[PDB]
């Protein structure tokens, strides 16, 4: 099976260096260099994102689509930066605006064919295709519009393979742009539409998550990032491992979306423990269900225990018992009966590899598909209204060619997806 | 990638000289032009030794620009780029705009469109003008003026140095910046703007010294510049591009005017004290002491800030030292506004002149921003424009220099719509 | 023998909750000079983003019918709502 | 089995030091080191005070409780400071203000939930929970107040388990505070109706038999401190040794209280003997029994001699003779007929440990529940209303939110709890 | 965890210079600010080497504030920290609270809420000022009074130099301290009190020298104040939190003012004789000649003492040592008191001046305590100010600087309740 990463604008790019930087560890591809692999079992595999040409060069496929030179051109002047094959640069040296719509209609719409193409020649590349994996902020232009353009036109060219998206919604508290909403309403709009299956990451849920949960004082973007980019490689990757029991992305799909919408999860690791001190290893089992089923450490801002679960997936990744995993699932399900939804038998959906994260014993993504995302598109969806009721700042969509009928648009179906998504919780 | 600057009048040719100044001082660059892409949308890198600076200035007086080719720098320019017009400069928009200003403009076009095809696909040019002058508020008027139909497409920042509240100089000045006002306004992209009063009371107050020399101010505002476009154009943990300013920055056309304010503003001597914390740079830009603008805010909500950091700092320090703020209230932002914190963040730590008297920490924060609060700053100005008008005071100078009652009249209507602007799009929810 | 009324205990609860048993309290005219002053130390306790978006801007009657602006109208062993933009959900607050 | 220590406020803290330094050797764990057992025995049955992660580090399941940073800091940055898990320590950097009301009502009610958070992760450890070790002053913020309604709400939690109540009443003669009686009361109120089996001790009981029953000059802290937690040791963890009859915290708790109230006991260690000379051996046994049971060598304040007993119960640990324990009981039981009360045929409860006090040959913890401690809570509550009368210091209590009638209510209570105990001395 | 500390008045700067002295002198921190948490809760590591005051001084004339940083520690505080008003001291309340005064409390209170911000969960203010004079009395009466609303939330243990019995100064002092007195009353926390002239006998008759300059005092205020937040804010055997005091030492609202009490005064050059017994210093401390204050224990029924203990003592020697005392009945504690002996027990021993006169021993006893004994004190400088008033003496001088026949008459009847609250509080079962 395969699959082809998309590194859509800046953040979603800046993510690429480090959802890479991961990876290849995990898979023992040195910069340019081929596999290292402590072990054997790295490689059997690898394919799903990579491909043969030299002997040691096994390139990383996915695309860099960005309207800003300086961005790409800082992650291909550092470390990893030099694997991709050039071809994979989709770049858009215009002025990348941060207007949703100028990067969907009006400057992305330019660059989409450049990379349609492309998207293309890393599909037809070879074997079979599994789906794509894409990276953004839905909190600026090459992020939220062209990358939510890129997925339009994918779904149009594969509705069969799959696609995973990994959104960085904005954050509550305080947002790292100021039209945030409008670039945000807008390319949720186009996510409950095409991709099927999104992972929503919040960079106020990990900040907390990463100063708390990790004693860590001065948490950098490239550690969020860091930290996000761990679990989309349990996600994937990973189930492209051996297992008593593994599953690979439509498993997760079909075991994850009741209903078409597409929904949203919210991911969450395993062992996270601060470096010396709580280097604890209580990782026996019952620690890691502890971890992940608790508020805190979800990576998504709103918290599970504030509304019932559709499904649930604990992606484990290390030599366990198939009983006390089975088992541990169990209680948690009936301890907490109460916020789990009830007309799902069994919500959870145990998935079970064998090789674990590189230098840890035993980890556990955790993804899950809680109606507690209610209270996020809320939030979105209240900022636009207080905003658009004004027309705010309108004049950089429309004066780039937009319609005042879009945004109408947009806010409505991602506001009735919150309408939905309450038709469970209840 | 790249953004010319066009320093127009003696002014913003002084500060010209002076953000030029901190440039090379924190590239290597010596005055020679040799230093032993990255920084390359400001500087092209012509023959195969130097580094031509990548501006123009315009001065209708010589004094100004002969001054650059005397003193060391004299080196850094080509003998082309430092246009002059030996006739009159005249603190009157009028003729600096229309009747002589005009003479030069073509010429001084032709640079920014020689300067401007050299290049490698730009992002726009960073104007710096003196709002009340004769070859700052006129001419330029006309300059960006001319700019905005040669390429709309890109960005024009103006960075100004407006009027002080109560130190003007030129007797008219009010006449020479509703004038340059309403004449921009529908040619700019987001026009910065650096009161040059407000920057003395950061001297006296946040530096002490009473020995202020302009070459100060500049050294100042050469500073705060210097952490828009040098910097950011400059590869970092959270770069920031000239147009994400105006997109992050203005809510509305009206070429809207943020404020510049610079944190660590600590006089040396002081150079040895403990530096300051992540958590107290940033408030420090919560006050209305320490923001080269006397447009204290006395009431005017913030509407969107793009806090430029700069040096050692920690995303979550900023993803945290604003969260304290966004909830400090006190600091009131628009409603129509969920969130307006643009976070820049660079690299490279500062670089305070060698002896000036500029402290020099390992981290600043270059905030600026649109605030609901020059409603007051445009008022007072405004205000004064009319008592002189109401009596015509100087209008001959303008009239006998091809203007009219048109030009006059009809442009304080024009800001009269700037002081309605700047309340309706705030006060109100 | 001096006048005196001790502060006043109030059980405070954020509005759209129905998890958090909210936070008690103590409130008089030595502790905090006005409401403005206790909704300042009640943004640190109660400091959240999930049920309160700034923590704690007013503070709401059991039931949300009216806000409370002087400390006059706190009653001891009383219960109050923290609200801030968000609308009243109306819950099981005391039930 | 199990249990988990509670180290309440500053002594409670202090002692918990000393308690542990103790408990540890004679149970071969070194700082964060593990079993260096002289044994085998000190092993089977360590769980009641640790837990098993790494393999070598059995830390204690106890918890550190206190508003004053400056005492956990010296705790944790001492000897065997470095063992407790950081998690453990639930400190409260407020104002550890000496009021009762301080650390009940307003300061302490906030830390409590960030308490309870850990007796649950420590009560849910694993095997089977029997009850829970406290340790604390009632003189005190952090140790009346706080500690007093930690089992409140322990008690709540877990009416099934036990709470042994380890208290340092207000010593007579002179008081190390100043409310003292009004943090007292205060806290015995709270004692007399959740925990189930209360030792006090009196720093001025062990001063006496600290300088004349070891003929230590400079009896600091330490040493008092060292001294008790000599004695916790002999009634727990010692029981959890083998025995040809041993009992545990219930055997103790169902043979020593006749009537509901709690009632709280005294206790006394077996060879007291100063270090040198005195080193006399002579404890064939009739040498412990004349021991435990004099007037002196009661760490309580109040002497025996002076009101009967309803229980007692001698907790040998080592080797002798079922018949020459089961006897001496008997004569010591007659020659005192007066005072030993008569509705119990056999107020004694012997019971016999194996193994001894590490370095010692032969001991036997002594917990009497005798009628005498009504001449203590008399004091303390005399106190009481000789200030109360006047409000004293009432001022740093009601202005911390508290009550005219909380007050009366606590000395009525206990109070009341005097007149009771006399009801069985007649 | 700390306790901030504004020394008021030429006075409390003098002994705040001298307390501030004592400090480093045990912390090892060269006037530098350098030495080579514990300790922190009254100092601040900017950075960085140095350590820096966790303080403010606040004079009206320039002279003694100027004399600081002048003499080594000059290094010590920050060029900030040192507020002035060149303007006029002047010796009279009216004009220090009111008038001129006002002027600068903002800028002071800055301070107290810029150095409040910085800390970590801070637990008060020691303040210092010497209740009769002009920037003492008047001045802190309304820092005190801006503080009791800004931080309700907070200890204010106010380290007053009340007036001498009969060795007075100002001719007015009593107009003074009436009105500090009745100012701060109803916002301090505890007020420690020392006074100058029942300090002098010490050092006549407890360490012999006719030649005691202020700049002795000092030296000993600044020794009984190093027991009281230096070394008690300093982890030991039994640890006394600034809370703690005003809880333990208060019964009643009224700001309540303890006194102060050292054990061992004896002179160096006794320095080699034995030492002291620990029963010795002990009793000392109920002997009148020895307790920093005219107050003799007349009649004063003890209600509270907090035996702050440092150096190498046995808890037993002390839970013994006040056994005896407690049964010495002469030395006759209130009613309502069963126990009121709060032992502080400390570790590092006292730490003497280099080669001042301060014998250095290794082990003192600082107990401060509530006493019926201000009856009389209190009543002895109530009386004065009558003897003044009913004639108005030097009352134009207030009017004249914002006062009224109110703020005296008014302030007179709130220390008569004073002189009734000190005496039903005891004399009384
Ligand atoms: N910060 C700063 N402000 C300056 C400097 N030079 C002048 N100004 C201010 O800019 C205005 C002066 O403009 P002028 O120098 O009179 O005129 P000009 O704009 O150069 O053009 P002309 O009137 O034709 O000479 C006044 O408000 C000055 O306070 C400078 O070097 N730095
Ligand atoms: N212990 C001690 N007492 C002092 C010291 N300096 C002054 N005093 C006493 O404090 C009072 C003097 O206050 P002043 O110096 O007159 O005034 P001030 O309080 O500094 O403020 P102003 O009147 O405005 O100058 C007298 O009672 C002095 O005996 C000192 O260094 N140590
Ligand atoms: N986790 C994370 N968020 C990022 C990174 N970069 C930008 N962001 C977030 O993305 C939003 C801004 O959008 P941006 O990526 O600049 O848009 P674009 O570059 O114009 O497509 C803000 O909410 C940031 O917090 C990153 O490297 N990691
Ligand atoms: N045996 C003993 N008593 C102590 C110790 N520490 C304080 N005490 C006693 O505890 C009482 C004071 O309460 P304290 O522990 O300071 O209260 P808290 O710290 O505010 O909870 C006094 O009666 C002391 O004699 C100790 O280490 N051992």
């Amino acid at each position: 099976r395969e699959i082809v990463h998309i590194q859509a604008g800046q953040c979603g790019n800046q993510i690429g260096a480090k959802f890479w930087e991961v990876i290849s560890d995990e898979h023992g591809i040195d910069p340019t260099g081929s596999y290292h692999g402590d072990s054997d079992l790295q490689l059997e595999r690898i394919n799903v994102y990579y491909n043969e040409a030299a002997g040691n060069k096994y390139v990383p496929r996915a695309i860099l689509v960005d309207l800003e030179p300086g961005t790409m051109d800082s992650v291909r002047s550092g470390p990893f930066g030099q694997i991709f094959r050039p071809d994979n640069f989709v770049f858009g040296q215009s002025g990348a605006g941060n207007n949703w719509a100028k990067g969907h209609y009006t400057e992305g719409a330019e660059l989409v064919d450049s990379v349609l193409d492309v998207v293309r020649k890393e599909s037809e590349s070879c074997d079979c295709l599994q789906g794509f994996q894409l990276t953004h902020s839905l909190g600026g232009g090459t992020g939220s519009g062209m990358g939510t353009l890129l997925i339009s036109k994918i779904r149009e060219e594969y509705p069969d393979r799959i696609m995973n998206t990994f959104s960085v919604v904005p954050s509550p508290k305080v947002s790292d742009t100021v039209v945030e909403p409008y670039n945000a309403t807008l390319s949720v709009h186009q996510l409950v539409e095409n991709t099927d299956e999104t992972y929503c990451i919040d960079n106020e849920a990990l900040y907390d998550i990463c100063f708390r949960t990790l004693k860590l004082t001065t948490p950098t973007y490239g550690d969020l990032n860091h930290l996000v980019s761990a679990t989309m490689s349990g996600v994937t990757t990973c189930l492209r491992f051996p297992g008593q029991l593994n599953a690979d992305l439509r498993k997760l799909a079909v075991n994850m979306v009741p209903f078409p919408r597409l929904h949203f999860f919210m991911p969450g690791f395993a062992p996270l423990t601060s470096r010396g001190s709580q280097q604890y290893r209580a990782l026996t089992v019952p620690e890691l269900t502890q971890q992940m089923f608790d508020a805190k450490n979800m990576m998504a801002a709103c918290d599970p225990r504030h509304g019932r679960y559709l499904t649930v997936a604990a992606v484990f990744r290390g030599r366990m018992s198939m009983k006390e995993v089975d088992e541990q699932m169990l209680n948690v399900q009936n301890k907490n009966s109460s916020y789990f939804v009830e007309w799902i038998p069994n919500n959870v959906k145990t998935a079970v590899c064998d090789i674990p994260p590189r230098g840890l014993k035993m980890s556990a993504t955790f993804i899950g598909n809680s109606t507690a995302i209610q209270e996020l598109f809320k939030r979105i969806s209240e900022q636009f209204t207080a905003m658009f009721r004004r027309k705010a700042f309108l004049h950089w969509y429309t004066g780039e060619g937009m319609d005042e009928m879009e945004f109408t648009e947009a806010e409505s179906n991602m506001n009735d997806l919150v309408s939905e998504y309450q038709q469970y919780q209840d | 990638r790249e953004c010319i600057s066009i320093h127009v009048g003696q002014a913003g040719v002084q500060i010209g000289n002076a953000c030029w100044e901190l440039y090379c001082l924190e590239h290597g660059i010596q005055p020679d032009g040799q230093m032993p892409d990255s920084f390359n949308t400001f500087f092209s890198e012509t023959g195969a030794g130097k580094h031509v600076p990548r501006a123009v200035f315009v001065d209708l007086e010589p004094t100004v620009i002969d001054e650059v080719r005397t003193g060391t720098y004299r080196q850094l320019f080509h003998p082309e780029q430092l246009i002059t017009g030996k006739e009159d400069a005249a603190n009157n928009y009028a003729r600096g705009h229309y009747t002589i200003g005009k003479e030069i403009i073509d010429l001084v076009l032709d640079r920014i469109r020689k300067l401007a095809d050299q290049c490698t696909g730009l992002q726009g040019f960073s104007v710096f003008h003196s709002f009340g002058g004769g070859t700052g508020s006129g001419f330029t008027s006309l300059l960006m003026e001319r700019l905005s139909v040669d390429y709309g497409k890109k960005s024009k920042l103006e960075f100004s140095i407006y009027p002080a509240p109560q130190v003007s100089t030129a007797v008219v000045e009010p006449y020479n910046s509703i004038l340059t006002t309403h004449t921009t306004l529908e040619h700019s992209d987001c026009a910065f703007m650096v009161d040059n009063e407000a920057i003395y009371d950061i001297c006296r107050r946040n530096l002490d010294i009473e020995r202020p020399t302009y070459t100060n101010l500049n050294r100042l505002i050469g500073q705060i510049v210097s952490s828009i476009t040098a910097s950011l154009r400059f590869d970092g943990a959270l770069n920031v591009d000239l147009t994400e300013f105006q997109t992050n920055l203005v809510p509305y056309p009206r070429g809207h005017f943020p404020l510049a304010t610079y944190a660590p503003v600590i006089s040396a001597e002081k150079a040895y004290h403990e530096q300051l914390s992540v958590a107290e740079i940033t408030n420090a830009c919560f006050e209305p002491a320490n923001q080269m603008v006397k447009c204290d805010p006395r009431h005017g909500k913030y509407m969107a800030c793009c806090l430029l950091y700069r040096g050692d700092v920690v995303p979550k320090d900023v993803n945290a030292a604003i969260a304290t703020i966004k909830t400090k209230r006190t600091i009131q932002f628009v409603d129509w506004c969920p969130t307006g914190f643009k976070v820049g963040i660079n690299y490279e730590p500062p670089t305070v002149v060698p002896g000036g008297d500029l402290a020099k920490v390992q981290r600043a924060v270059c905030m600026l921003s649109n605030t609901t609060a020059i409603a007051e700053a445009w008022a007072r100005l405004d205000h004064k424009f009319d008592l002189m008008y109401a009596k015509r005071a100087f209008v001959h100078w303008y009239v006998g220099e091809g203007m009219e009652e048109g030009e006059f009249s009809e442009a304080r209507e024009d800001m009269a719509a700037l002081e309605k602007d700047y309340e309706e799009v705030g006060v109100d929810s | 023998l001096s006048n005196e009324k001790k502060a006043k205990k109030v059980r405070f609860y954020r509005n759209g909750d129905r998890y958090f048993k909210g936070i008690v309290y103590a409130v008089s005219s030595d502790r905090f000079r006005s409401f403005d002053a206790l909704l300042a130390d009640l943004t640190r306790s109660l400091s959240d983003n999930i049920n309160l978006p700034q923590g704690v801007r007013y503070i709401y009657t059991i039931d949300g019918s009216r806000k409370i602006g002087s400390m006059d109208e706190l009653e001891e062993g009383e219960s109050y709502v923290c609200s801030s933009d968000n609308f009243f959900k109306k819950v099981e607050y005391t039930k």
